[PDB]
């Protein structure tokens, strides 16, 4: 049976190959699609949503003396219109046609799903390549706790209009339900 | 204004007419032999 | 022998137990005078058409396009509220769908020179026709499904037309038909 | 005895007027047949314990309520929707299971591997929990149907008839 | 902004980017692993042997029989001469 | 005016339809010194 889920069999294409490996794939999308593309994919989700949440982070604490202090939700629609967003997006297509270039690669076999060879310091490049794996592992596990962390962020967000960091200073319910009164 | 049509209603015989018998030159071209010939005009129906 | 749907009326001649869905229930000669595949494939479209106007049916009730003109509850209003080009870009999208899915043979004589069996266009994402007896029994259930969607579509629509109310708008409060 | 209903599957007394065994797979009628069984445990506990709990702040929400009628409420407060899509992720993965079980595997009906207790350790024991399990669910089911009319009828709880 | 200076425009670009490497990364994804599994397959709880089971899936039947005006002219018999009448004879 | 408008118009399209899509089936074809 498989690890993750005791009442479910191994998902077939699914071993020690790709770190963070429990078996967990309940739904067939391993086999509908190549485990490596979805790794490319999970990779590039979990980078992202990293990102995406020490901005949610910093920007609720910190902004700089050039932008508009605002809630991040109304900082993506003050520059939608300013022209960040758009310098922004114009970049990050530049970078992904690359990425894009080097997915197609990783589909004919060659390179490793995610693996750009991005090393500016020397962690498991040289002198550290035992670690790597491990590395690799706590990679992919921080991307899937950072893809649930933001979502949380935006959606509570969204119920209480309040900061994560104002969430936790003041923990109060969900606007109007502490009167209740439903009957 | 359009093709002198002011009601939409007009539009309904301007189209499934034209497609209906469509249809119908489909079940022609469809027996037609489609390959390339060059001459200057098919002899094959 | 006997056709098993209407034991008094014997096993129509054409309806073997070969097609899915055949329970021999075909008591007006349709299956002697024209071609069980262009039948079946005529079955199969009206039937996928009408599970997706059943699902329209609830959804649109449900949940509308912010769009200008698409916040109607009834359905059969919905189709005058909504703008006739988009209407008719849909038309033309379907035709083209229905053109490229047959490749030009819209006739009963063409539509299977090729084979292609009836209603089989192809779309299959997920690989669930790989066992014979799953597939059986999944023909059973779409032709079933197909039939049900049919007859519940019709209803649905000809009691929009009479109450002007949603269908699931029109259970509750239900009013019946002298009242309007 | 009714064709199509073998003696592997525990409380089997060859009960089945009606052939749904000869016509639907034994493996879905036993899982829908424990997973009833279960929910309508839990259901009639539930059911009987509203009649005298009722939490600490539920009593200022909801008013006083009662078992359609909670229902009503409940619906439009929020507490039904958040149950219904935390079973229905955990149903996902039932799904996943009934399949795997359809498609060929080590698993049976009702097995979700849920022994936090190790309570199945002896064979014998758990032989014997499988047809508790099985009856008690009947009964529950039963009496669930029961409360349930009796409020149609009364508006009252399983405890107001009693008491 | 306007057209193709306009941010929305930009997201729109990106968004039918998207669209239109779909078919190429995920088209090759599913022909490396389509599915192709032995342990894939559908399943239905109902039995194999219920009514309305065809024996072999997808039927092609030959259909060497009247052609299609002969059928459109047996249904407008239906209308203009049913075999109503002629049991009283 | 408007049963006119539109029955006028069916019997137009029908008959362009029917001259446009008479003309696309292969009409050089129909010569007598076609083999
Ligand atoms: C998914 C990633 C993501 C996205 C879409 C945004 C988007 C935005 N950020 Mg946020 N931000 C991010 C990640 C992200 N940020 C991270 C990781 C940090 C921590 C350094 C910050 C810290 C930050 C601050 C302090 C501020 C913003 C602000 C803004 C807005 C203007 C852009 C700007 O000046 O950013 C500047 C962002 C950086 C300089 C971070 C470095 C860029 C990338 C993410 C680092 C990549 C690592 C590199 C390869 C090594 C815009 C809404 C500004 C704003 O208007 O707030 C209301 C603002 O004051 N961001
Ligand atoms: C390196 C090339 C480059 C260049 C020339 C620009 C140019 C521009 N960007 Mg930037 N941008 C870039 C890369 C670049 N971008 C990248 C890679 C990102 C991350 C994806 C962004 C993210 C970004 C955001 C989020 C925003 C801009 C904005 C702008 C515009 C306003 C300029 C400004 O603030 O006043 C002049 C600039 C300053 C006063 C800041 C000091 C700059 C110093 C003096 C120059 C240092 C060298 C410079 C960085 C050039 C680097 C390359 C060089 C070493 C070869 C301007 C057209 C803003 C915009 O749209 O306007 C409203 C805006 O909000 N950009
Ligand atoms: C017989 C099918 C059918 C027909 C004729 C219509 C017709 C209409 N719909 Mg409905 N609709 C349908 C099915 C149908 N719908 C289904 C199945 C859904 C569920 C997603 C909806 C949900 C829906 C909404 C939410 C709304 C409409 C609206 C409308 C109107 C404007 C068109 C529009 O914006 O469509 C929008 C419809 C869609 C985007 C859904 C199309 C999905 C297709 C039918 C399924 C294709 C899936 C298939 C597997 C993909 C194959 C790939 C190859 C028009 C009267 C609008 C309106 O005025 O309502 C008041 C509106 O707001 N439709
Ligand atoms: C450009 C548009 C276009 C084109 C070219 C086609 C092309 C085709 N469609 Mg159509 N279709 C389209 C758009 C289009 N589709 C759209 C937008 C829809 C709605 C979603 C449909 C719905 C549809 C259905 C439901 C069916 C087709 C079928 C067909 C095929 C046969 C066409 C034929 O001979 O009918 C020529 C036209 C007719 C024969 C007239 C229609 C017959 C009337 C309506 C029957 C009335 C029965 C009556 C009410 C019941 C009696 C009641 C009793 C009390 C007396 C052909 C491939 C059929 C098919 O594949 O058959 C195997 C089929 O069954 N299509
Ligand atoms: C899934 C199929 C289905 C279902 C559940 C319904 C259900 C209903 N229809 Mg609809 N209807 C259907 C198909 C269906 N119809 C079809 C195919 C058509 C096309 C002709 C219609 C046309 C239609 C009209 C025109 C009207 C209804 C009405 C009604 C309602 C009154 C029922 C009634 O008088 O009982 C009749 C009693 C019995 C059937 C006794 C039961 C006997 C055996 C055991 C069954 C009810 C909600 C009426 C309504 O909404 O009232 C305002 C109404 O005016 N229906
Ligand atoms: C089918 C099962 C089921 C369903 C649909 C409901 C539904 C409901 N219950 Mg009931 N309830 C159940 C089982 C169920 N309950 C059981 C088994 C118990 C005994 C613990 C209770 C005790 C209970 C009380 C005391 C109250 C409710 C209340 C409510 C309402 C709000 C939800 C809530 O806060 O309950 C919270 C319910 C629980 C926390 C019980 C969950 C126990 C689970 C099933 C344990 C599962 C075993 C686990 C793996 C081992 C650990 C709602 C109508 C409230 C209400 O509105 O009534 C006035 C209320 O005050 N329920
Ligand atoms: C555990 C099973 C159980 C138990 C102990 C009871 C007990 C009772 N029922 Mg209930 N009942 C049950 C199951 C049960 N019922 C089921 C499965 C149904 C079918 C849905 C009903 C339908 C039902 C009705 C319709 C009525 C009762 C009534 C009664 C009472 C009269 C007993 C003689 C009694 C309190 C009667 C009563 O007192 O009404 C409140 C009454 O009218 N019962
Ligand atoms: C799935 C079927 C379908 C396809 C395949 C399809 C393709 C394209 C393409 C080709 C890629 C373009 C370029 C395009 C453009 C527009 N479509 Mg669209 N379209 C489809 C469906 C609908 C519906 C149902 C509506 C609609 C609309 C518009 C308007 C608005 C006009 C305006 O601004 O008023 C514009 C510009 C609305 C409408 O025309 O209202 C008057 C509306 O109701 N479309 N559409
Ligand atoms: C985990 C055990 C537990 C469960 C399962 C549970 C379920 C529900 C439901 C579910 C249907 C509703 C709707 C509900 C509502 C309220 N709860 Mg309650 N609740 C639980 C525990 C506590 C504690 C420890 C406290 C508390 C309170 C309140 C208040 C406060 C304002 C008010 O009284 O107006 C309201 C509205 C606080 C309090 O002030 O109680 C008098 C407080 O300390 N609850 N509670
Ligand atoms: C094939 C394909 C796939 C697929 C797929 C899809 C798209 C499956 C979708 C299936 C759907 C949407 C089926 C819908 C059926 C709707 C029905 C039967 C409605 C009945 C209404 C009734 C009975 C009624 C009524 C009413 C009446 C009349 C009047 C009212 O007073 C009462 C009431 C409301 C009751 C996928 C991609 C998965 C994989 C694959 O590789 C290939
Ligand atoms: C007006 C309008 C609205 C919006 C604009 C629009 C699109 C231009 C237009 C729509 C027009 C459209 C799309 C109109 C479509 C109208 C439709 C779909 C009418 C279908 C009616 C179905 C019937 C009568 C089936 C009844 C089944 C029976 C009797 C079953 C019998 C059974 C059998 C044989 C088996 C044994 C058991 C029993 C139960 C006895």
């Amino acid at each position: 049976f498989s690890e993750s889920v005791p009442f479910l069999k191994t998902p077939t294409n699914l071993d020690g190959s790709l770190p963070g490996d429990v078996g967990f794939d309940p739904l067939g999308f391993s086999e509908v699609f190549d485990i490596r593309v979805l790794r490319e994919a999970e990779l590039k989700h979990g980078r992202i949503a990293m990102l995406a949440t020490l901005g949610y982070l910093v920007q609720e604490a910190y902004v700089l003396p050039f932008f508009e202090k605002v809630p991040p939700i109304q900082a993506h629609d003050a520059l939608v219109k300013s022209g960040g967003m758009s310098q922004i997006l114009l970049w990050t297509s530049f970078l992904e046609i690359f990425g894009g270039i080097a997915l197609f690669s990783t589909i004919q076999g060659r390179r490793y799903p995610g693996d750009f060879s991005f090393d500016p310091l020397g962690l498991s490049q040289g002198k550290n390549a035992d670690k790597l794996e491990q590395y690799q592992l706590a990679e992919i596990k921080h991307s899937r706790l950072a893809m649930l962390a933001f979502s949380g962020f935006v959606h509570q967000g969204f119920i209480t209009k309040q900061g994560v960091l104002e969430q936790l200073g003041n923990f109060r319910p969900i606007p109007g339900f502490p009167e209740a009164t439903f009957f | 204004e359009a093709l002198g049509v002011d009601d939409g209603r007009l539009l309904v015989p301007l189209v499934l007419i034209p497609v209906f018998i469509a249809i119908l030159f489909s079940n022609f071209a469809s027996t037609q032999d489609n390959e390339d010939f060059f001459d200057t005009y098919d002899q094959r129906r | 022998d006997r056709s098993y749907s209407m034991p008094f009326l014997s096993r129509p001649p054409a309806l073997d137990g070969t097609m899915a869905g055949d329970v021999g229930f075909d008591p007006l000669g349709f299956s002697n005078y024209f071609d069980l595949k262009w039948l079946r494939e005529a079955e199969l479209k009206h039937g996928r058409i009408c599970m997706l106007g059943c699902l329209g049916f609830i959804t649109q009730e449900k949940i509308q396009l912010p769009l200008p003109g698409f916040d109607n509850k009834v359905a059969t209003e919905a189709f005058f509220s909504v703008p006739a080009g988009g209407l008719w870009q849909i038309f033309f999208t379907l035709g083209a769908i229905e053109i490229l899915s047959n490749g030009g043979k819209l006739a009963p004589a063409d539509m299977f020179a090729e084979g292609r069996a009836p209603g089989d266009l192809g779309f299959d994402p997920l690989n669930l026709s790989g066992d014979d007896a799953a597939l059986r029994r999944f023909e059973l259930a779409e032709l079933k499904h197909a039939r049900l969607a049919m007859i519940g579509l019709g209803g649905m629509l000809h009691q929009m037309l009479i109450t002007k109310q949603a269908p699931l708008e029109q259970l509750a409060n239900f009013q019946p038909i002298q009242y309007y | 005895r009714p064709p199509g209903l073998d003696g592997t599957y525990v409380g089997d007394i060859g009960f089945d007027p009606l052939g749904f065994s000869s016509i639907i797979d034994m493996r879905w009628l036993r899982e829908a047949e424990l997973k009833h069984g279960r929910v309508c445990m839990l259901a009639a506990t539930g059911m009987i314990v509203q009649d005298v709990y009722q939490f600490p702040g539920v009593t200022k929400s909801f008013g006083d309520a009662k078992m359609t009628t909670l229902h009503d409420v409940a619906v439009k407060q929020g507490s039904m929707q958040q149950l219904l899509v935390w079973l229905g992720f955990l149903e996902i993965f039932g799904f996943v299971a009934i399949v795997q079980m359809l498609q060929g595997s080590d698993r049976q009906p009702g097995d979700f591997g849920f022994d936090p207790l190790n309570c199945a350790a002896n064979p014998d024991a758990l032989a014997r929990r499988q047809l508790v399990e099985l009856k008690n669910g009947r009964l529950a089911m039963i009496a669930t149907a029961g409360m349930l009319h009796h409020f149609f009828i009364t508006g009252k709880g399983p405890i107001q008839l009693i008491t | 902004p306007q057209g193709f200076t306009s941010p929305k425009n930009h997201f729109a670009s990106v968004i039918g980017l998207w669209v239109l490497f779909a078919l190429p990364v995920w088209s090759a994804a599913y022909k490396q692993a389509g599915c192709t599994t032995p342990d894939w397959f559908g399943v239905s709880q109902v039995a194999e042997d219920a009514p309305g089971v065809g024996l072999l899936a997808k039927a092609a039947p030959e259909y060497n029989g009247p052609s299609f005006r002969e059928g459109l002219e047996y249904v407008f018999s239906f209308v203009w001469k049913p075999p109503i009448l002629i049991a009283w004879k | 005016m408007f049963t006119l408008k539109i029955v006028v118009y069916t019997t137009v399209t029908l008959f362009v339809s029917l001259f446009t899509f008479g003309f696309l089936s292969n009409d050089a074809s129909r010569n007598p010194n076609r083999k």
